[PDB]
Formats: structure tokens, C-alpha cells, sequence
């Protein structure tokens, strides 16, 4: 099962639905994290600890002050997984 | 004699002890504030946090200075300093036996740098001043609370930490364990008012503004 | 030196043999590091005065046992000890620099002590 | 004056990232805690205790005081870690026999004199 872009898709939107607090419906592919998800500072961190494990790596910091978007989130990960279908 | 009851004046010490601190002072002008001799010979330098680390090791290494000994290491709050900490070394020499002290100042959170290389006894001494006085030494090697209980909480010698502390400890069958509580005194602490409001020594008297 | 003593007593440093040479090399390396060190300073003007002084007695007095009498300092394994320490010393503070003025005053009252 | 010495941060940022890994730290330590203290905690139960400790000093904006909450936080994490805490100091964070205190100004003035 090669890695692929639809796959992580998949798994990104998977996995943020755990999440307690955010409400599904509004989550979308560009719904930002501080406005339209409206987390705070520091659930966008709790998702970053909710990425790493579950597709199963390491998540630096530099990054994941960055990665707010689940756009951000899936080609971070895409180009980190060389990702490319 | 003439004074049985007086203690002793031993003014070659007094003397040669201060030969030594105009000495000291000369040799590390950069971080030394202050120096002094007590009245019972015992004298006392006054410098710079930054000096913590280079004056000490100059009295710890020098030839004609030769103090390697930390006899203590002590911090003494005092609230109404802007730098409220103060923080004293205790030196003893060997070769040229003698006791020495440096007394340098810090506020809570402006560090001081932590001697320990210099010294490796101050190791746990300098924990002792962190758990006991909220000083944090720089680049301490292992800066955890030493003396207190666990999960504890401010720094008791402090002066305003009150006498009795914040919370007290006792078993609870309701959750089967020690739990902590909001202090509850059975007898209040009585704060007896000494310190009678006539003049003990006139020599110290504080000058007038 | 006759037959060389066994323990100096302290077992932290054994004897050394030869310990004339050991004075002279330290005392000349510690010399460099004070001529390193400015003029004007007064930490070199005190060092290289008992240094030199020191230098001059163990070179002329060439007794182990006298020479340990005329330098106080006990036996010579420590007293090399100690000027070991003397050159890490200055050349520890060689880049501390303490002969400038003070870095600042201290902050309004901060030494009197009736409060 | 307002010229300060910093502990390791300069600016707001790099303690906002100091507290970033500390929550780390907590966040992967709350659940094998609980497992290995026989917590009487639960998982989301423990994590939110963290949550509400960390937005307690919301209104810290000193840096060096930024420094300071995240190194005790660090002393703490050591203390969890390594078993050197007990399970009822764990619990004292939470609070169990301390019983529940009214907020409202009546039931201030019919318990006691108190503001
Ligand atoms: C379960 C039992 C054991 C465990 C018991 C709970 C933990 C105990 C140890 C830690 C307690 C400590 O008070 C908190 C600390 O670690 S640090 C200071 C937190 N306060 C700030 O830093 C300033 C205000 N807050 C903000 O500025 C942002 O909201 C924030 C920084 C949170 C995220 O911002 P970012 O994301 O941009």
C-alpha cells in the first residue's frame, strides 16, 4: 500500500475528529485553527501531539508553530513523507 | 584584669587581615564592591554577582591567598534591599589559616551564577538557596529542591512566608491517604512585641535625614 | 634527596622524584603567562614578585628537605600542586580581565546593615 | 532599570516555545503516570488538570518569570518522572477533602466574616 496524498487526506481528517473540542461541521480543509476552528494556543499544539502518533513519527517545534491549516498539516507531512502519489 | 568580663581585642590580626583585603581589592578591582573588617576580626568583601565565579576561584587558587574550604554557603532575605537576597561565602584557609567572606546581592529573579566549579561542596549548599530562598543559580548541574517536602510550593525562609507555612498534611479515610489542607491552627502563634523603644547601643546609631 | 620519602602524607599526590626541575618549568611557565598579562595590572606585579622570589630560592637552596623549611608550604608535592593551580589561575582570569574599574556601583543602599 | 537580565528566553516567543514541550512532556507523561501511580485519575481527567495549571498563570507576561514557571515546571516533571514523587502528591493537585468554597457575596455573609 504505497503512501499517497489521498491517504494522509484521510487519516489527517481521521484524526482530528478525536479531538473534543473541535465540532465537525466546521471543520474543513482551510478552516484556520486560531479563527474559524477557533483553538487556542494551546490546542493547536494538542493536535500537533495528536499527528505524530498516529501516523507514527517525530514532530519538531519550529514547525509546529507553523502548521495550523490541515493543508499545512497534510503537505507538511507529504513533503516530510516525500509524498507525492 | 582591668576587664575580666570584656573578650579579648586581638588588633595583629585585625591589622594584618586588613593588609589582605587592601590586597584583595587590589588584585580584582572589576567585581570587588566593598571590603571590610569586623570589629572581632573577621573580615568581609563585598562584590559584584559577576564576580561570583573569578574572585572566588582567585582566593581558591592564588599562591598568597590559598583558601580551599567552602566552610558554608548561606543566602540572607532581606525585603527592604532592592536586591533583596544576599548571598555569603565562607572561605577557610589552610597554608595561612584564616576565615574569610564574600558577600555578593541579588534581587529573585536576576540569576547568579553558580559557583560549583569552583568549589564542588557548594553543590548542595547552592540547591539548599534555591529551594530555600528562590535564588536560581546559572548553569547549576542539578538545581532541584533539596530540603522541602515533595511538590512544594514558594521559599520558606523568605521573610514574608509566614511562621506556620500555607498548608499541613493528615490522613483521609474518605480517600484512603495523606492529603494536604488549607492551614487550620488549633493555637494561633502569639508575636510578642520585644525590642523595648529605648536606644541599646549608641555606636550604630542610624544617621538622621 | 637521599632515599626518596615514601608518602607525603597525603593521599591525594604521590612524590615526585625530581622535583627541582618541576619548581623551575612551572615557575618559568607562570612567568610567561604574568608577561602576558599587562603592565599596569596590579595582579602581575604581586605574582611575578613571589614568583620570582620563590624561583630564586628553590634554584639556590638545592635540598629537598631545606627547601620545603625555606618555602613554607609544606612538602613539595603540594607546594607544586599549588603553583600548578597558580598558572590555572592566571590563565583562567587572563580572559576575565579583572584589572578595569568596577562594573557599576551598588544599587543605592545595599551594604548597610542596621535596617 | 527596565533593563533586566534573562534565565534563558529573550523574548515572549522562545518561552511560549519553552512551555510548548513542556506541555509536551505532560501531555505524553499523564497516561503512564496514571498507569504507574495506580492513579485514581483518568486519562482526560488527568490531561485537563495540566490544561487548567497551564492557563492558571494566564497573566504572566514577564519574561524572566516565563523562565521561572517553566524551569519549576521542569523540577516537577523530574519529580513525576523518576518515582520520586509519591501518589499523594499527585493527588494534591487535585482537591479531594478540601471542600467545596461558596464564590457568591451571600453565602459569604452567612458563613462568616470573611471578603
Ligand atoms: C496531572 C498532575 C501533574 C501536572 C500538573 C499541572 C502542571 C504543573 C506544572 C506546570 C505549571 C505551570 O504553572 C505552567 C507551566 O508549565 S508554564 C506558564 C504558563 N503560562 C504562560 O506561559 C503564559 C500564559 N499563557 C500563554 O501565554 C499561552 O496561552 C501559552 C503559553 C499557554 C501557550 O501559547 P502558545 O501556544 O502560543
Amino acid at each position: 500500500p504505497p503512501l499517497t496524498l489521498e491517504a494522509i487526506k484521510d487519516r489527517v481528517l481521521y484524526v482530528l475528529k478525536l479531538y473534543d473540542k473541535i465540532d465537525p461541521e466546521k471543520l474543513s480543509v482551510n478552516s484556520h485553527f486560531m479563527k474559524d476552528l477557533g483553538l487556542d494556543s494551546l490546542d493547536q499544539v494538542e493536535i500537533i501531539m495528536a499527528m505524530e502518533d498516529e501516523f507514527g513519527f517525530e514532530i519538531p517545534d519550529i514547525d509546529a508553530e507553523k502548521l495550523m491549516c490541515p493543508q499545512e498539516i497534510v503537505d507538511y507531512i507529504a513533503d516530510k513523507k516525500d509524498v507525492y502519489e | 584584669d582591668t576587664r575580666p568580663t570584656i573578650r579579648p581585642r586581638n588588633d595583629v590580626v585585625h591589622k594584618q587581615l586588613s593588609a589582605f583585603g587592601q590586597y584583595v581589592a587590589e588584585i580584582l578591582p572589576k567585581y570587588v564592591q566593598q571590603v571590610q573588617v569586623s570589629c572581632f576580626n573577621e573580615l568581609e568583601i563585598f562584590i559584584h554577582p559577576d564576580g561570583v565565579i573569578p574572585v572566588l576561584t582567585f582566593l581558591r587558587d592564588h599562591t598568597n591567598a590559598q583558601f580551599k574550604s567552602l566552610a558554608d554557603l548561606t543566602a540572607v532575605d532581606v525585603p527592604t534591599r532592592q536586591n533583596r537576597f544576599e548571598i555569603v561565602y565562607n572561605l577557610l584557609s589552610l597554608r595561612f589559616n584564616s576565615q574569610i567572606r564574600v558577600k555578593t546581592y541579588t534581587d529573585e529573579l536576576t540569576p547568579i551564577e553558580s559557583s560549583v566549579t569552583v568549589y564542588k561542596a557548594a553543590n548542595w549548599y547552592e540547591r539548599e538557596i534555591w529551594d530555600m530562598f528562590g535564588v536560581f543559580f546559572a548553569n547549576h548541574p542539578d538545581l532541584r529542591r533539596i530540603l522541602t517536602g515533595y511538590g512544594f510550593e514558594g521559599h520558606p525562609f523568605r521573610k514574608d512566608f509566614p511562621l506556620s507555612g500555607y498548608v499541613e498534611l493528615r490522613y483521609d479515610d474518605e480517600v484512603k491517604r495523606v492529603v494536604a489542607e488549607p492551614v487550620e491552627l488549633a493555637q494561633e502563634f502569639r508575636k510578642f512585641d520585644l525590642n523595648s523603644p529605648w536606644e541599646a547601643f549608641p555606636a550604630y546609631r542610624q544617621p538622621p535625614e | 634527596a637521599g632515599l626518596l620519602k615514601k608518602t607525603t602524607g597525603l593521599v591525594g599526590l604521590a612524590v615526585c622524584e625530581t622535583p627541582h626541575e618541576r619548581l623551575k618549568i612551572l615557575y618559568t611557565k607562570i612567568l610567561d603567562v604574568l608577561g602576558q598579562i599587562p603592565k599596569n595590572a596590579a595582579y602581575r606585579k604581586y605574582t611575578e614578585q613571589i614568583t620570582n622570589e620563590k624561583l630564586g630560592m628553590v634554584k639556590a637552596e638545592p635540598d629537598v628537605k631545606k627547601l620545603e623549611e625555606q618555602l613554607q608550604g609544606g612538602q613539595i608535592e603540594e607546594v607544586i600542586l599549588q603553583a600548578e593551580n597558580e598558572l590555572s589561575l592566571a590563565r583562567k582570569m587572563l580572559r576575565w580581565k579583572p584589572w578595569e574599574p568596577l562594573v557599576e556601583e551598588p544599587p543605592a543602599n545595599q551594604w548597610k546593615w542596621p535596617i | 532599570g527596565t533593563s533586566v537580565k534573562p534565565i534563558f528566553s529573550r523574548d515572549m516567543n522562545e518561552a511560549k516555545r519553552r512551555v510548548r514541550e513542556l506541555y509536551r512532556a505532560w501531555y505524553r507523561e499523564v497516561p503512564n503516570t496514571v498507569h504507574l501511580f495506580q492513579l485514581d485519575i483518568s486519562v482526560k481527567q488527568g490531561r485537563d488538570k495540566v490544561r487548567e495549571m497551564f492557563m492558571k498563570n494566564a497573566h504572566v507576561t514577564d519574561p524572566r518569570v516565563v523562565d521561572l514557571l517553566v524551569i519549576k515546571g521542569k523540577m516537577e516533571l523530574e519529580e513525576t518522572i523518576n518515582v520520586w514523587k509519591q501518589r499523594t502528591h499527585i493527588m494534591r493537585f487535585f482537591h479531594e477533602t478540601e471542600a467545596p468554597r461558596p464564590t457568591d457575596f451571600l453565602s459569604k455573609f452567612y458563613v462568616g466574616h470573611d471578603p
